[PDB]
């Protein structure tokens, strides 16, 4: 779960 | 006229010229400078010095007079009769005294006084003690006569110690240096007495400071007994640490004390070592500042003296601790002292001054290494270590730096800085913090999570703070267990992502995101263990590659290539959950991904893909991946080669030149990453590329011939040269990295040579690119052993014309000079056979070219020239009693001996000394080992059967007498005897040469000096 | 606007002349034209506190072109000792220049500069350059070719001579 959740958060990383 | 190079001297006019030069400006000052230089260089100028020293109203004029005197003393002292010598000597002592009696001059003209004193010290070297045995007694006696004379005596003694112990090597013959060292050691009891009396009775003043200045220089050589068996330790560590005016110099002295050669099994000396340190620390605590003092703020607001002091303090602690930490550790009563001293460093480590921090950090590294390998003492420094951790984490510097440069073609190129001060500082800090993490993982993690939490709540938020913290987190990569590392990285990345969401502004988000990428790039193990994450990161980077925000794209490309460098395997393999190696996915969308990137960023992207592709080990699949990757540039290359072949005018189109440059640059990028594996692609574009080379080179050369050098700066020629250089760069890149050397020799070499060699010959000088020579150097390095005829062609094409370019002076075409001799060198190494086959006239030109490199006041050229000479001689040595070797010796042995001596004895060729000596040894060896089987003389000029030894000796004696008529027969004879007895010992031979080099600069040198080595 | 004398000393071909020339004009000279004696170059810098001038006394580092040698150093208010990081001997001679310099100029700010840090094959490594520590000299890695830490020596000297750590270099 925790790595996968990290992946999701990483994917959402935005500069706007 | 301001010319004073006549018969009668105008002191006023000289003062005018001097004043014009020193206080004037511009063309007047220029003329005054040339005049003063010409006057100062007059062999007879010294005759006027005394007059100046007595009549000149200008301190600078006196300075210049002392300079001229310095010249006389150093070079022609022993020509003067003893009477005159004493006369000048007493003139200088008297003048020194006069100046000292003048309080204003003494305090306001330290420069002139120091010059005077140094002039005296020069006379001391030349005279004392053999001809001036009473000098030290008289000096000590005169100390009482005036306070200024006492102080000046301390300056003179400091200077004498410097000249004898600090700067004696390469200024004096080994024999004379020993003589002066022995002379100064013999009379040091008295000198130390004067010193100690002044220190013990005197109170803080200029004279005390001067005395301590002298003591600093004495400490380099004096026996420890003057320090430990006298009360001077107590004086320094207590008395002179309380007085502000002496603190700094006393610390310097104590720093040197800490470094003395002392007995290692003397318990009293151990206690004394501890004691002075305890005194110094307690005295700093009482008089200067406590351990609790904020040295960061103090240094920031300090006055420079205080700054220097703080620096000196760190130097003191770091020196003493590095030597005597064990001493402080063994006895538990000393615990409080030990920690206190370390605490000072901690405070000193917090000072924002890079050089001071580095000084502290060296020691820190020492301490943490020792603790790592001896964890028994670890507990003692637990608290110190904890603070040090924070210090380092807070003061991490940028791990890599980038420069934006303009090349000779006008391109704006982003280059990564390598091996810089900042990078070495990063590496040092990393090692220290890695040690610290090993020592206590729990503490390091807690501190880093705390800094991070303080970043999140915004309490310690700043770009610099978050960058520093990130660098720190990244620095300790690979220290924790993979499980601990997993949890740590998860936390850090998650927090940083939440921070990015919380931060407002595109600026702030960009900063934090770039930090996230840096951190992830720093933990390749985490990426390898979790494919989904790696993919998400890579895609996010791709997404970033379309972001126009300044710096983001470079960050994304840098991260991408960094991540692939470490994680390449995970791109070439099919990670279950993926239907294809991710490299295929990257290559598929490469157009879309790299659409918004700058050209150079695109090149980096291709370079990354190349790194990945070279991981695929199946040649078929790798070649396909390479082909797929290169498709776009390949296709534009195809359409362009067709149009160029058909229409030559296309190369006039700047848009085409651009496209061509980018194509070759992309090839260069991929070839860089892929090395031998790139050969298919090279073969795909090779022959056409060489043709395009010929075209662009012809165009450059034509336009330069027509228009002149200025043409080389025109945008058109700049673009064309880019294409030329990139083509050369690709070829050199592949050949350097190549594995399959057959293919290089049989497929690549011949086309390349045909394309570039004839072009280079036929180019006008101002159009020839040195990169051609460089390419040839790399070709020869790699496969020259396999292409004798190729090498011969390289020589025939480049040798005579490059030589003719660079044999007019030492200044024109510098790059050409460097690369010419690099190529000559490598040819001489790899394919010496080429030089064998040259006609006699060509070989002569070769030798002339080697000796030309000798005379170069350019290190790059000179070292290569000397190496070529050595290698050539080695090569010819390999051939036995063969007519070529014999003839070569008959023709060039003496040329090489004389040329080597010329550059040895030349003022400005010291860089080549190490090499020069070697060559000289070898040459002498060839005669004195009887390895030359034919007489080197002629005409029976020396009686038949004369040994080559005797003839070499005669030739050398005659040549040295001609070059240096001021040397005696005995000087020359002895030097040559020493050389001929010492040609098997490198260090002794070098010594003898240095002795000779000292003796040729002066008149009346001692012939015995050459027995120095034989004496010890 | 204040004018301070800056003596630039170092071995031959360490990149002193090129350094000053690029500060003056912005051009990097590829050729090695050895200085003869000294050339005095008025070099100006613009700062948030005003203009600062340096009489840069670019001195010859070759023995045969030494001229007045230490004579050039009189009344200097600051100094740069330059060596070449690609040549060990140029750092070897740093003590000798320092010695010559401080014997004329007792208490002046001095910057030791390792030039040519751009060259790949760096012979004098960062960790090796420690001489400046005991002589309380500033040190900077510089490159006249690369414009690396190009303004840092002068920025430090300006801050010292003005006694203002807040001094920043600005555009004309
Ligand atoms: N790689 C590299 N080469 C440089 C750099 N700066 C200068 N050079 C080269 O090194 C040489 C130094 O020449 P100058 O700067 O005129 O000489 P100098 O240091 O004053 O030496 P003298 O005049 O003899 O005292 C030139 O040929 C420059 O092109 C640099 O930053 N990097
Ligand atoms: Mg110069």
């Amino acid at each position: 779960g925790e790595v996968d959740d990290l992946c999701e958060l990483m994917a959402q990383l935005s500069i706007n | 006229g301001i010319l004073d190079f006549s018969n009668d001297l105008d002191i006023a006019l000289l003062d005018q010229v001097v004043s014009t030069f020193y206080q004037g400006s511009g063309v007047q000052q220029k003329q005054a400078q040339e005049i003063l230089t010409k006057f100062q260089d007059n062999p007879d100028a010294w005759q006027k010095a005394d007059q100046i020293l007595q009549f000149s109203t200008n301190p600078q004029s006196k300075f210049i007079a002392l300079s001229i005197l310095d010249k006389l003393i150093t070079r022609k002292w022993k020509l003067l009769p003893n009477d005159h010598r004493i006369g000048i000597r007493n003139f200088v002592v008297g003048m020194i005294i006069s100046m000292c009696q003048d309080d204003e001059v003494f305090k306001t003209q330290k420069n002139l006084i120091n010059k005077s004193d140094l002039t005296l010290v020069q006379i001391l070297k030349q005279e004392w003690p053999q001809n001036w045995p009473e000098f030290i007694p008289e000096l000590i006696g005169s100390s009482s006569s005036s306070v200024n004379v006492c102080e000046n005596n301390m300056i003179v003694l400091k200077l004498l110690s410097e000249e004898v112990f600090d700067f004696s090597a390469e200024q004096m013959t080994q024999a004379k240096a020993l003589h002066l060292k022995n002379s100064m050691s013999k009379e040091f009891e008295q000198i130390f007495k004067l010193c100690f009396q002044v220190l013990e009775q005197g109170s803080s003043s200029s004279l005390i400071v001067a005395t301590l200045e002298s003591l600093l220089r004495y400490l380099h050589w004096i026996p420890y007994r003057y320090i430990y068996e006298t009360n001077i330790l107590e004086l320094l560590s207590t008395k002179f640490m309380t007085s502000p005016d002496t603190r700094a110099i006393t610390l310097k002295c104590l720093t040197e004390v800490s470094n003395l050669k002392i007995p290692q099994d003397n318990d009293l000396i151990k206690r004394q070592t501890v004691l002075f340190f305890q005194n110094t620390l307690q005295q700093i605590a009482t008089s200067v500042m406590p351990v609790t003092a904020d040295l960061k703020a103090t240094y920031a607001n300090a006055n420079g003296n205080d700054q220097s002091f703080l620096q000196d303090l760190a130097m003191f602690l770091t020196t003493y601790l590095a030597r005597n930490r064990a001493l402080l550790e063994s006895d538990e009563s000393l615990r409080e002292l030990l920690l206190n001293a370390h605490q000072y460093l901690i405070q000193l480590s917090k000072i924002e001054e890079r050089e001071l921090f580095k000084t502290t950090l060296d020691y820190w590294h020492n301490l943490v290494a020792d603790l790592f390998y001896e964890p028994l003492k670890k507990h003692i420094y637990e608290e110190i270590c904890s603070q040090l951790r924070l210090v380092i984490i807070e003061n991490m510097v940028r791990p890599e730096e980038v420069l934006v440069v303009e090349n000779d073609e006008g391109e704006i190129v982003r280059e990564f800085v390598k091996e810089s001060d900042t990078i070495q500082l990063y590496k040092s800090e990393r090692e220290v913090l890695v040690y610290l993490t090993h020592l206590n993982v729990i503490d390091t993690e807690e501190i880093m999570i705390s800094k991070l939490a303080r970043q999140i709540d915004g309490s310690e938020w700043s770009w610099h703070n978050i960058n520093t913290l990130s660098w720190a987190i990244g620095s300790i990569s690979g220290t924790m267990s993979e499980d601990t590392e997993k949890r740590f990285v998860v936390t850090v990345i998650k927090d940083l992502l939440d921070l990015t969401v919380k931060k407002r502004g595109k600026d702030n988000k960009a900063v934090v995101a770039s930090d996230i990428m840096y951190v992830v790039g720093q933990y390749p193990r985490f990426l390898k263990a979790h494919w989904n994450f790696l993919r998400t990161v890579i895609l996010k980077l791709f997404e970033f590659m379309h972001e126009t925000h300044e710096g983001v794209q470079d960050m994304a490309c840098d991260t991408f290539i960094k991540i692939v460098q470490k994680c390449k395997y995970h791109f070439v393999i099919q990670q279950p959950r993926e239907s294809e190696p991710f490299i295929q996915t990257i290559i598929r969308d490469i157009q879309k991904t790299t659409a918004d990137l700058q050209p150079q960023q695109v090149h980096t992207f291709y370079k990354a893909c190349g790194i990945i592709i070279s991981e695929e080990r199946s040649v078929a699949e790798r070649n396909r991946l390479l082909s797929d990757l290169m498709q776009l540039p390949n296709m534009a290359w195809d359409t362009i080669v067709e149009q160029s072949t058909a229409n030559p005018t296309l190369l006039l189109d700047s848009e085409t030149v651009k496209i061509i440059a980018n194509i070759i640059k992309t090839n260069v990028a991929v070839c860089t990453s892929m090395g031998a594996d790139f050969y298919p692609q090279l073969g795909h574009i090779y022959y056409n590329m060489l043709q395009l080379y010929r075209a662009v080179s012809s165009m450059i050369s034509a336009q330069v011939a027509a228009e002149g050098l200025i043409a080389t700066k025109t945008p058109k020629v700049r673009g064309l040269r880019t294409i030329k250089k990139e083509i050369l760069k690709l070829v050199e890149t592949y050949i350097s990295k190549a594995r399959n050397l057959d293919d290089v020799v049989k497929v690549l070499v011949e086309p390349l040579l045909n394309a570039v060699l004839e072009d280079y010959m036929n180019n006008v000088p101002d159009a020839r690119d040195a990169e051609v020579l460089n390419c040839m150097t790399t070709v020869v390095e790699k496969v020259g052993h396999m292409i004798p005829q190729g090498v011969i062609l390289i020589l025939q094409s480049v040798f005579e014309c490059t030589l003719d370019m660079i044999n007019k002076d030492f200044t024109e075409y510098p790059e050409h000079r460097v690369e010419f001799y690099k190529l000559l060198k490598v040819i001489n190494e790899k394919s010496f056979a080429a030089f064998l086959e040259l006609p006699p006239a060509a070989f002569k030109l070769f030798v002339d070219a080697i000796c030309w490199a000798f005379k170069h006041n350019n290190r790059d050229v000179e070292v290569n020239g000397l190496q070529i000479a050595l290698d050539l001689v080695k090569n010819i040595e390999r051939m036995g009693n063969v007519p070529f070797a014999n003839e070569f010796h008959k023709n060039y042995f003496f040329i090489f001996v004389s040329e080597t001596f010329f550059v040895l004895t030349d003022s400005d060729h010291k860089s080549g000394f190490s090499k020069q000596a070697l060559l000289l040894m070898k040459l002498i060896s060839l005669v004195y080992d009887n390895k030359i089987s034919v007489p080197l003389y002629q005409e029976a000029e020396v009686p038949q059967g004369t040994s080559n030894q005797v003839y070499l000796s005669q030739y050398l004696a005659n040549m040295l007498s001609n070059a240096f008529p001021h040397l005696t027969s005995e000087q020359i004879a002895s030097f040559l005897s020493a050389l001929t007895k010492q040609y098997k010992d490198l260090v002794v031979f070098k010594g003898t040469l240095r002795d000779f080099l000292v003796q040729i600069k002066e008149v009346g040198g001692d012939p015995t000096d050459y027995l120095f080595a034989e004496d010890k | 606007v204040p004018t301070f004398k800056l003596v630039l000393v170092g071995d031959g071909g360490t990149g002193k002349t090129t350094f000053v020339k690029r500060h003056l004009t912005g051009e990097f000279e590829k050729k090695y034209i050895a200085t003869i004696g000294v050339e005095v170059h008025p070099l100006s810098f613009y700062t948030n506190f005003g203009e600062i001038k340096f009489d840069v006394w670019d001195t010859a580092g070759l023995e045969k072109f030494g001229g007045l040698r230490d004579g050039y150093y009189i009344n200097a208010q600051c100094a740069i000792i330059m060596f070449d990081v690609t040549s060990r001997i140029t750092y070897k001679n740093v003590p000798n220049w320092h010695r010559d310099l401080v014997r004329v100029c007792e208490n002046i700010p001095i910057v030791l500069c390792g030039n040519k840090v751009d060259v790949k094959e760096r012979k004098v490594k960062a960790k090796t350059i420690t001489f400046h520590r005991k002589k309380n000299l500033q040190y900077y890695d510089i490159s006249a070719k690369s414009n690396y830490n190009f303004e840092k020596p002068f920025l430090w000297l300006a801050r010292k001579l003005a006694g203002n750590p807040q001094l920043e270099f600005v555009a004309s």
